């Protein structure tokens, strides 16, 4: 009559692990080393906010192009954007521009 | 059977001060301590289990450290609403053990109180008892003198405060006078407290 | 008006985690980027309510 | 989420059993831990826990003076407080033990909290009476035994400016608080009522407040 | 080979990863070890945190820019981010596949060493089922039940009673 | 440690990785295991097509021109090419070791846990030679010989006769 | 689990990492176990060698110059730089930690196997005390004693007067 049994916990967890030995085994318990989920926004690094240029480039930024007239005393990184059009609105040759670039990209 | 011990006991920090309290246990007990947040009438909530698991839906400003017999709560910068008693628990073992808890009220800017007088009722006294009712709303910090006057002291009233507003971080206290009453004409509350220059002085005129 | 540590084109990230697979071009103290879509570390045992 | 409620008696005269219930609505009950905590008016104490299926086990300093069941028709479950003392006052609170997580085992949900007093004192009603007049008003919940009095205005309704301050202990050994509100003085042209109801004497009663 | 001689796990025990199940006159009920689950667990987040809080990684900004007569630097940069794209894919899952090999393991080891135990002590009073179960030949109370949870539990004080059974 | 008490394996069991060799009067024979073989074969291969499947490369061009003024990116390149190469050897060594390691272990772990399940029923009914051989006390036929196999050995059926020659 | 069932280990045993503590009428020693010493070294130290012979390193001059108009290339230079450190860093922690497990694990596989194998012989000759120790219910002179320690002990002909002290 009188038992005694030895055993293990279950509960209702989905999560699958994988092992060298065996795929999608089921565990009670689990976590995530992999990061895949963000903000969905341009946040300040180690507190400094980025330089946004806007409708600028880099160029017209520090030119002055007529339409860059609307800069912080320091910056973490800067920031265009894919249709950043406003650069040299006089044509010829920007001697260096990437190295300016990699230059002015945090102050 | 493992007393745990709690440090400071009270605390009075500003609106984004770090704050840190400390627990202490009297036997190892690795890292099977949590920490609740406990709200005036209300149940106290989990913020960090397993000495640094900070508990889902709670903001990151709070943040656990240590194991074995030392422990710390941290609040990195501290907001009005976190105005509470916190509590450290331990689970090593039974039973599961609290320590003594830790008052953290909100340190903010002087506000002086607007006091209000309130004659009895005279409901009240068809049954034979008369009350006076002073009222000093949204004041900080809670110490105030309200004195009774018939213009004579009084030595027959109880005051009441309730606990911090967990928006705007203020107070309020009652003064009940209790008494007779028919026998004079004039009752004031003369109120002394730190922001005002000189000592408010509301009454009335029983009639 | 966040802060981070690691900076993306399309978001910021918690650098909680040493992996993640949102962009290869990072800023920061970022966490090394993968093609992976799952990275499931067992804690618990096998889980058989038979 | 998962909701815990106390029901009990209040108020339980010296060397008496105390009893206490706890409905479970979200969630099985057969299928957890549930623990008892109580704090004075001083810091918590863990009671106790138990399992449908099942080993109890209960805090020594009260071991033999407690006593806990689960009813599975009802989903409820309940303790039991024999011989009471002065300290045996406080504020009790049933909670769910969660599954062991990576964790392992916490208390995450917690119910509403129920005040008990261990008095040979009688239930006594409370006296409710206006405090006429930005102008400020309220009510006096005066005389009553023992605690708690819940205190709303318009129904709920008038949430803000909202000020119920803590019952005074009085020299007869009765209860006495004030409810006071903060509203404009260009609205008192509107209706203010103040809605008290004091459950172990049964005294719902609702006041006007006019200048 | 315990878990998967042992079919299933338990939904019943709530409180611990290892445990017992007893029944007896005084009754039945799911048992946690709590000292073999906490070291378990203590060991288990010692594994975890290793996997991530040993990533100290530098400052970098990824990121670089060149102009359409520096398309050789552009395929070198392109080559240097792709061959730590590729060496720390296939480490990330390696690493993964191994530890979630041995974490099992671990867990199996436990019960087996947890049944084993047991199965030392009670010798002859108990007979094994199968199924991890000892069914007795006596009649074992909840202390003497405890005994046993705690190792400490008295063979002989039993086996006469027990030897009446067996025949 | 079962895999060189046993000191050696049969060529003559030719139908498996586990198995078991049997006498009595009907005959004798090797006769593999197929589930445990199975198995190890199964959990082999995932084991073998994870270090394999899981190298998904990049497109690259790994070589590169640089003319007489530009040695310097010339030797960054090579840095590049060669830092992974140091890599990839080092990790692709020891990955071999320890994979070997762990396979070698694991035939072994099964082995053992074979040779302890019958061990485990057979009890007092046959001694244990040594060598990893069972010396049964009582005859063993065929179909007794195929119960231990697939575990549904029943021992007290037999200990009456194997009391017999045990004394 | 049999390095911290026997809490401690031997100051007294000075001459192997393995062995043996006897207590008899002639006398009462630490003897070590070479055999099992010996392999266990010998399968170590190939483990540290591993560890640090597989690494064949290219030459290489990691120092690079470049100047003010440089400045991109400068900081690819340093992302290959950091990419390798962090790599290096990384796997070197875990190499470590991950093989520091399997040698404390080996060291108590052999201990247990040790004991087991002991255990294995004496069967009811002696009785497990626990801490790791076997009490005799009769004589065993050093002659004996080696027997066990080198694995032919002879059972059956000490049973008898071990069976008048189990009763
Ligand atoms: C600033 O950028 C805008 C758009 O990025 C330029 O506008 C375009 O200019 C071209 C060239 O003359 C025109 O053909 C298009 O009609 C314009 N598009 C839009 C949307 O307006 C603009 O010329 C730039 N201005 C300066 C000063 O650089
Ligand atoms: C990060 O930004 C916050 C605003 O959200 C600001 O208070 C703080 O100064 C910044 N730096 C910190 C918290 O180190």
């Amino acid at each position: 009559s009188d038992t005694l049994c030895i055993g293990y916990h279950a509960n209702n967890s989905t999560d699958t692990v994988d092992t060298v030995l065996e795929k999608n085994v089921t565990v009670t318990h689990s976590v995530n080393l992999l990061e895949d989920k963000h903000n969905g926004k341009l946040c300040k690094l180690r507190g400094v906010a980025p330089l946004h240029l806007g409708k600028c480039n880099i160029a017209g930024w520090i030119l002055g192009n007529p339409e860059c007239e609307s800069t912080a005393s320091s910056w973490s990184y800067i920031v265009e954007t894919p249709s950043s059009d406003n650069g040299t609105c006089y044509p010829g040759d920007f001697i260096d521009y990437e190295e300016l670039r990699e230059q002015l990209s945090s102050v | 059977d493992i007393q745990m011990t709690q440090s400071p006991a009270t605390l009075s920090a500003s609106v984004g001060d770090r704050v840190s309290i400390t627990c202490r246990a009297s036997q190892s007990i690795s890292s099977w301590l949590a920490w609740y947040q406990q709200k005036p009438g209300k149940a106290p909530k989990l913020l960090i289990y397993k000495a640094s698991s900070l508990e889902s839906g709670v903001p990151s400003r709070f943040s656990g450290s240590g194991s074995g017999s030392e422990f710390t709560l941290t609040i990195s910068s501290l907001q009005p609403d976190d105005f509470a008693i916190y509590y450290c628990q331990q689970y090593n073992s039974y039973p599961w053990t609290f320590g003594q808890g830790t008052k953290v009220e909100i340190k903010r800017t002087v506000a002086a109180p607007s006091v209000f007088i309130f004659p009895p009722s005279d409901e009240q006294l068809k049954s034979g008892t008369a009350s006076v009712v002073c009222l000093l709303n949204n004041f900080y910090p809670r110490e105030a003198k309200v004195q009774w006057k018939v213009n004579a002291l009084q030595s027959n009233s109880q005051e009441s405060v309730t606990e911090q507003d967990s928006k705007d971080s203020t107070y309020s206290l009652s003064s009940t006078l209790t008494l007779d009453y028919e026998k004079h004409k004039v009752y004031a509350c003369e109120v002394t407290h730190q922001g005002l220059s000189s000592p408010v002085t509301k009454s009335f005129n029983r009639g | 008006d966040c802060n981070t540590t690691c900076q993306t084109p399309k978001g910021a990230i918690n650098t909680s985690l040493p992996f993640q697979n949102i962009h290869p071009i990072t800023i920061g103290k970022c966490p090394k980027y993968v093609k992976s879509t799952k990275l499931r570390l067992a804690t618990g045992l096998r889980n058989i309510p038979s | 989420q998962v909701q815990l409620q106390e029901s009990g008696p209040g108020l339980v005269k010296p060397s008496e059993t105390l009893s206490l219930t706890c409905s479970v609505s979200g969630a099985s009950i057969s299928s957890y831990y549930w623990i008892w905590i109580r704090q004075p008016a001083k810091g918590l104490e863990w009671i106790g826990r138990f399992y449908t299926s099942g080993s109890p086990n209960y805090n020594p300093s009260l071991r033999s003076r407690v006593t806990m069941s689960v009813d599975t028709s009802k989903n409820q479950f309940s303790l039991k407080l024999t011989s009471v003392t002065a300290a045996d006052t406080a504020v009790y609170y049933c909670a769910r033990e969660e599954h062991i997580t990576f964790g392992g085992v916490i208390v995450r949900y917690w119910g509403q909290g129920t005040l008990v007093t261990v008095s040979p004192a009688s239930t006594k009603g409370p006296s409710v009476f206006p405090l006429a007049p930005t102008a400020a008003l309220g009510c006096l919940v005066k005389d009553y035994f023992p605690e708690p009095v819940t205190v709303s205005w318009n129904s709920g309704a008038l949430t803000s400016g909202v000020h119920t301050f803590p019952a005074v202990l009085q020299s007869s050994g009765l209860y006495s608080l004030s409810s006071v509100v903060t509203v404009p003085s260009s609205s008192l042209g509107q209706t203010y009522i103040c809605n008290v109801n004091h459950k172990p004497s049964n005294t719902k009663v609702d006041k006007k407040v006019e200048p | 080979g315990a878990i998967a001689f042992i079919e299933g796990g338990w939904t019943g025990m709530v409180d611990g990863w290892y445990g017992y199940h007893h029944q007896n006159e005084q009754g039945s009920g799911y048992a946690a070890d709590l000292k073999s689950t906490q070291n378990a667990i203590d060991e288990i987040t010692n594994k975890v945190n290793s996997v991530i809080e040993k990533m100290n990684t530098q400052f970098t900004a990824v990121g670089k820019e060149f102009n359409h007569l520096e398309k050789r630097i552009e395929n070198l940069n392109k080559k240097v981010d792709d061959g730590f794209l590729d060496i720390w894919t296939y480490n990330a899952e390696l690493l993964v596949l191994l530890e979630n090999e041995r974490t099992l393991d671990y867990h199996d080891s436990n019960v087996k060493n947890l049944y084993e135990k047991v199965r030392s002590q009670l010798k002859n009073n108990a007979k094994e089922i199968g199924n991890g179960c000892f069914e007795f030949y006596h009649k074992c109370d909840n202390t003497c039940m405890e005994s046993v949870k705690n190792g400490t539990y008295d063979y002989p004080k039993y086996s006469e009673e027990a030897k009446l059974n067996r025949e």
